């Protein structure tokens, strides 16, 4: 039951500032037929959308951490605004326009910078 | 200062996906086959704040996922019952003596294919075509399409179905009252699945739909067009009452081994017309209020006119009622009136057909069995379907349906399915120490 | 003192789910289509300790998931072979000269639908119905149901299938010996999937079933009822031997283009009855041991009696044997005996039918092709099917089947599917420091 | 293969005391057809039952910990028996009767009390 | 020193799995039904280094997952159009007057099953069989198989499909040039899905296939065998040109209610043969280069010979061209030549059939509608299909196809699907402190 | 998309030494129809192959660690070669021949030796 209800629950305050979505979430979280084939086609997609974001989390050294904090330097060719300009004067939907063309080069960079943590310090 | 990620951020993207049914919880039915998930007793809608999302009505995808699966639903339901292939022979029909209904007498095969009984039935004049008059008819379209009959146990009464998106998707829903059909509306709320949608089938006047809020809405795509239809939503429900007062008597006849069907026997009493009724003062004011909401989008006078003509699926008001398919005239005291500046009753003459070619295609043609006794259905007219003339002074609006997807584009005028992308990336102060 | 969670705790809940097949690993077959997972060579059963779980037999769900998919299995198998629609015409049958078997001669169409050869076949008197005598017959039910024939390559020999629950579910299994059908039993063991279940089809006496352990079990639902049947499980297997000593000769006839079927040609030698055999001393003691286990649940004398009568699917012992469907009398020297306080052989007369209406429904009627040469099948009678008379002195038990789900309710009398809920919540001393 | 065998293996000693199921587990752990659609309908349900309990674990800060220990105070309106009374004089099936009506109010409480751990100490 | 695990290690294992389609992105088509995933615009192949993996060609599984789903594809496409069951009656055919084409005249039923018009069509002599001559023919195989016709909208033009393994599997691909069909090759590269495979249908000479690299490859299974075929891949593409210069006129005839089909009307102008063309100097050198690559594997002289004979699907060169099915002689100036030590043109006579029994089975027999006007298709012969005689001096090679799976075993001669097992276990110094 | 692409990406340098596959990975990681049923049968298998190895990882106390280091002693009846002999003079495909008959007895041993870590040190 709790496989897509949390996905719908993420959309609370979708127009608020980016520095408020980490704050104003706790204020709202206080309280063979034809359809036999449509439901199967729906359930496979519902599983696949969860597993895709799960593998995308699992490659970055955090598999259940919400605010996962990674050791990758911020390349300023992707954005040029400071922390106080982004986090207090933008909504989360508007951020995906500026970051929307450097997604895969950040994803692969995060993957290899997490792979270096396993190679370097642990055993080798 | 360093890249960090965030699980569960409010970021969506418009997409195309596969929805499913949800009924409100035992004879078989073509719409909800008693194979649907039970609905939420209290649906959870999450109202958004201070966000403007623009979405198109005519470029939707749910209205194409609604015209496809309904076709598949009738394909699934009309499969396991008998086709009327060996029925149509050289019929010998004269009239009924109770011109509208003919007394046909033909040679069907009995339970074994070696003897032939002559069996009589009663058909409508709108259902047989002559061959020479000389009174030798045949069934209307057993030359282009194989014809099946409806399995007589199932019903057509539209119970409302809900369309739920899969888990991990969202369905937006506009809550603005005066929402013109295409543009940005600023009161948006997400819902897992929509309200009750009755899958009603009509082509001229919309029936049993949800009314508008506090205004008359004129939904279109290009108002400077001639082929693009004009959906006129309503906020004043006008009641219609359609009935036939004849007491029909069905009769079973056998055409093949294990293959039987039902046809009209004799008619009880004096024959009377099937008619529909519309209150006059509840209709004149409705046309006047639509006329003022159409004058300002053209800045000239408008005048309603009759339909075009031709076949009797375009110049009529076709609808379903209790298991019988009507075809009413709808162009007598409705659409010959202009607009300047007594409890009467308008009666529309209406004719009934047995064999119907639904969704105006070839290869599919169902046959409706007759219904014993009279029927009477009272409904709500919330919505019209107009079409501009093609002139260019004044204005002339032919009332005529463009398709059947436009019949679904009134209950789905405020929904768009999106896919959430809950991964966000932001710079912050922390680093993985 | 603080809430903690636990993964993997022994907590279950009764539920309803979808099971699947598992055969014991090449002609086609209707039961196992050679599309089933291979079984475990050694199944792992986990015996539970010191727990009493109560489960109902008659309120099971696997016995409704067994009557549905078998119907779907015969629906899937009888699809791609020929239907006998153009077969039944005005037949012209007199007798065989080798009253039980008639020599029918009819007009079938040849490979092209312009010539008609008269072709002869041999049918049973229990398979044609007259029309006037005057000797003009027709096939038995080509007026209510379209009739298909069995594809002649497939077989009906019941190989045992195992029902496995999905991963994340459990199937309980009672291990108590004297388990009355409904109540709490205190020796429970979980198993992933059950033992070998032969999907046998019988209606009067159960065949090839698993025996009881060390007692005679009398399973019922309401023993103070009249319509609720009484399943009498057994622990002494009584051997039955059923055969027909006639050497039948099949013969191919063609009825349509690419459409042929097989019918009985001539019969070799002198005609003899098809009969079944039951040893008398192995049956008198079996009825006496059942009679004592039924006297104590009514505290009056019991007396067996004949069946009711009517159609020949209720007052008979219908079963399948080697690809042929028998209908034996079963009420001659079995059910006219009371109970007070030589190596003989009881012979039951038995008649054979070709066209059978299995599962007593309409719309489905398969036709069995004849089998060349004699057949002989030896089986085990582990189980009866009795029914109280409806009086109320003494007692009278009509031997008669109530349904076909009761034929599965002997091999599934000790299984219930549950869903594990491995999340537990308990207070403890630790907190997340 | 090991997707439901462990689910069946959890049912060892289902009648023992609650303080023995954490002990007496190591003593036993020492050593297109019709069926083509039934198997697909079974496999989707087998995946979904595993993913539902996986998300229910993943929302509580432990995604593979067996005895996951959480920082939520025990509200005594749910149960009134002590630790020595519950853990030594009850079986695990009998506990689900007493706790059986406060399940969702504990689940949402665990979710928000885990969300507070990510908000407070890590970055914000 | 202690056990540690590793996620993602290069370890595979040969397995059997279920692949799927991928086309290169609108009339319907039998091969790609416009329901296939779009391909990668640039496929990612990962070349392996310094590894020898041996795989068999004839023991593959993709060539059995290719012969099954193509059968299912034609089963899916030939379902919803009309079967020619009531067509074949006692035909009355004499000749055309424009022996190869007969003018047949028969009695079809009109749109209602009470009148019969005599309608004429034109059939080929290779398509009707006589009954007595006396000139009364019938259709060729409406005695063993029900015959359907092709739905006339769909096409047969082979667009290439790609076979993608599921996520979590790998498809190896050998990159060696001179790869004999079975053995270890040492230049292996993984690819998610293979190159474009045209699903061409031929039985004598391979058409439109991928050429070899820099050599002539002689693929076989047992070269000391007589029934095992010999696939001879090529590296010199020889162009073939096949055409019929007659201007055929199709004609619609109606046989049932809603059931019509198309047949040949009259032929425009003088009748001419359908022939194929092969350049002589591009063929003599090709046979000589194959002959030297076959002499060294037998160490005796080889001599090509004619085909065996019998039915006209084995001793011919059957192929498809533009929606018409050809059957050419292919044994006139190709296979009567030995090998010692002018821009001419070889013309092969070729005959056309309408009714074809593809994949040499019973129960399925499609009918091809005629094509208006002439057709001309130019193709590439990359591959032969030879068979040893069975003697044992010299050698004789009958050119003749063994199956249709061998037609797929040229485009799948270098692919094997494996399943990765990314869990590795190794001892190391660390322990979980 | 990234549900089997990483599975194909694991096969880089499948003929190299075992002590180089942990090194030479960073050098290469720098940069209803018929088919409607085939794709569904493929997607269920693609999900199941990922979840099987995920549960097999999750039972051993590491659910996203790549080089997961466990506290199980090396029984030398499985192999007798030293660390320098195995890791520098063998490929990863050749190791599965020697270890190929002691797989399940290592898997169950790893499971119970991880279960002891939860029982002993944490709470009980
Ligand atoms: C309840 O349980 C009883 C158990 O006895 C079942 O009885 C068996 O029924 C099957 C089905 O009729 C019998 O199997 C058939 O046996 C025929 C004769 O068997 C001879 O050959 C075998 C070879 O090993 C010997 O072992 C045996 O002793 C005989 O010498 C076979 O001919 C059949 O095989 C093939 O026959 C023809 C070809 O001639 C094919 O068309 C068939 O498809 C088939 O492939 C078949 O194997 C079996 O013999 C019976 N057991 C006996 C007599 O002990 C009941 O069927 C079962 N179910 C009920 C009552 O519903
Ligand atoms: C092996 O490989 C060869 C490669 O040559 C294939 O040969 C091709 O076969 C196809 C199928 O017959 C041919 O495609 C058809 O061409 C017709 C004529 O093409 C003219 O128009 C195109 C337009 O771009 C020009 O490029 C071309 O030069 C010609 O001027 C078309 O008419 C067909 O299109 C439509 O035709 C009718 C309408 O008239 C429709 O009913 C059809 O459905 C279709 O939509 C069609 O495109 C192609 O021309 C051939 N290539 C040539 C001659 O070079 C073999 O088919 C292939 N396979 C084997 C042998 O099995
Ligand atoms: C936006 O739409 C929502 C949903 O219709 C409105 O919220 C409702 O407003 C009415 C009247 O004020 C209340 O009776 C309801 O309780 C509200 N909630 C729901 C869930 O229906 C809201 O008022 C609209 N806001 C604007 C600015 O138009
Ligand atoms: C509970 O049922 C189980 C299963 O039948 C019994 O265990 C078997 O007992 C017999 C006889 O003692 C042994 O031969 C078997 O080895 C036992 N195990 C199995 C797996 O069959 C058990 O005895 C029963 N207990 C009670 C109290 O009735
Ligand atoms: C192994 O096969 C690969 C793939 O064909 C070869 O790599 C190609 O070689 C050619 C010619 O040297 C280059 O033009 C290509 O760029 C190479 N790569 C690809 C992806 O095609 C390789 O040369 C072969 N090696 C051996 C030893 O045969
Ligand atoms: C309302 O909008 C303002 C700015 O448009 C925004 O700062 C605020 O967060 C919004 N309200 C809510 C409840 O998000
Ligand atoms: C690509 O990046 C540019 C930044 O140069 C951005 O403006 C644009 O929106 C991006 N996306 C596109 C072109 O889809
Ligand atoms: C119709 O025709 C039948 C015979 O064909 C006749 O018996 C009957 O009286 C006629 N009239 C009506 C009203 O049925
Ligand atoms: C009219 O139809 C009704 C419907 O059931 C029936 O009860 C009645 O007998 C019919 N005849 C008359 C005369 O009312
Ligand atoms: C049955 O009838 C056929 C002709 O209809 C005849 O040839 C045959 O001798 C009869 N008797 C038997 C036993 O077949
Ligand atoms: C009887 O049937 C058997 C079964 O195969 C056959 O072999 C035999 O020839 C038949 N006839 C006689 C006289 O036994
Ligand atoms: C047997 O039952 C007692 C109490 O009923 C319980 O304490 C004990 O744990 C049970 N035995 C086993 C092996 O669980
Ligand atoms: C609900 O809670 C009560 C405690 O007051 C409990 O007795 C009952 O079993 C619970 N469950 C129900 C009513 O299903
Ligand atoms: C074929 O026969 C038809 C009548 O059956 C005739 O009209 C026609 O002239 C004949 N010849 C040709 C070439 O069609
Ligand atoms: C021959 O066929 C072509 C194909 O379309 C057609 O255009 C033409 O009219 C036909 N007749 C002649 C005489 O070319
Ligand atoms: C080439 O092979 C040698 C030994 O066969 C091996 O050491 C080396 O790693 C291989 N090359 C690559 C790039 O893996
Ligand atoms: C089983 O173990 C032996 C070691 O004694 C090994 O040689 C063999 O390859 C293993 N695998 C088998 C027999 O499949």
């Amino acid at each position: 039951v709790g496989l897509g209800a949390v996905f719908l629950g993420f959309l609370g305050a979708a127009g608020s500032t980016m520095g408020a979505a980490s704050n104003t979430l706790t204020v709202q979280a206080r309280q063979l037929g034809v359809w036999g084939f449509k439901q199967l086609q729906a359930r496979v997609l519902a599983i696949e959308r969860y597993l895709e974001v799960q593998q995308l989390l699992g490659m970055w050294g955090c598999s259940g951490k919400l605010i996962c904090c990674t050791n990758v330097p911020w390349n300023s060719s992707w954005s040029n605004k400071t922390y106080n300009e982004i986090w207090d004067n933008m909504t989360w939907m508007q951020w995906d326009r500026e970051i929307g063309n450097y997604t895969d080069t950040i994803y692969k960079l995060l993957e290899v910078s997490q792979f270096q943590q396993e190679i370097n310090e642990k055993d080798n | 200062l360093w890249v960090t990620v965030y699980y569960g951020v409010p970021v969506w993207r418009e997409a195309k996906t596969t929805l499913f049914c949800a009924s409100d919880a035992e004879v078989h039915n073509v719409w909800a086959t008693h194979a649907c998930v039970p609905t939420d007793p209290n649906p959870q809608e999450l109202v958004l704040e201070n966000v403007t999302e623009n979405f198109n009505m005519w470029k939707n995808d749910m209205v194409d996922q609604m015209h496809e699966d309904i076709i598949s639903l009738w394909d699934q339901s009309l499969k396991p019952c008998v086709k009327l292939t060996p029925l149509c022979v050289t019929l010998n029909c004269s009239d009924a003596k109770v011109e509208e209904i003919k007394n046909c007498s033909f040679n069907a095969t009995t339970e074994l294919r070696d003897k032939k009984r002559r069996e009589y039935a009663l058909f409508y004049r709108l259902d047989i075509v002559p061959l020479s008059n000389n009174s030798e008819y045949r069934l209307i379209n057993c030359n282009t399409s194989v014809i099946t009959q409806i399995c007589p146990k199932v019903t057509f009464d539209p119970i409302p179905i809900h369309y739920c998106a899969p888990a991990g998707y969202a369905i937006l829903k506009c809550n603005n009252k005066t929402f013109n059909g295409t543009g940005p509306c600023n009161n948006v709320s997400t819902v897992q699945c929509t309200h009750g949608i009755k899958p009603v089938v009509s082509t001229q006047l919309l029936l049993n739909g949800s009314l508008a809020e506090e205004e008359i809405i004129i939904r279109s795509e290009n108002l400077t067009d001639n082929v693009k239809t004009i959906i006129v939503h309503l906020n004043e429900s006008v009641e219609i009452t359609c009935t036939r007062p004849n007491n029909m008597t069905r009769k079973s006849v056998r055409i093949g081994p294990g293959q039987t069907f039902y046809a009209l026997g004799d008619i009880i009493g004096d024959i009377r017309q099937p008619h529909c009724n519309i209150s006059e003062i509840k209709w004149e004011k409705t046309l006047q209020r639509v006329s003022e909401k159409l004058r300002e989008h053209f800045n000239k006078t408008i005048i309603f006119n009759q339909s075009s003509g031709g076949d009797l699926e375009i110049t009529t008001h076709s609808f379903n009622c209790g298991g019988e398919f009507f075809y009413c005239n709808t162009s007598d005291l409705f659409f010959n009136k202009t607009f300047n500046e007594t409890n009467s009753t308008i009666t529309l003459p209406c004719r009934i057909k047995q064999i119907i070619n639904m969704w105006q295609e070839v290869g599919r043609a169902m046959y409706a069995p007759p219904i014993a006794g009279n029927i009477t259905c009272k409904s709500n007219i919330t919505g019209l379907l107009l079409t501009r003339d093609g002139g260019g002074t004044k204005e002339t609006f032919r009332p005529g349906g463009g398709n059947m997807r436009d019949n679904w584009r009134s209950e789905l005028y405020k929904y768009k399915v999106v896919e959430v992308k809950p991964l966000g990336i932001a710079p912050t102060e922390c680093n993985r120490t």
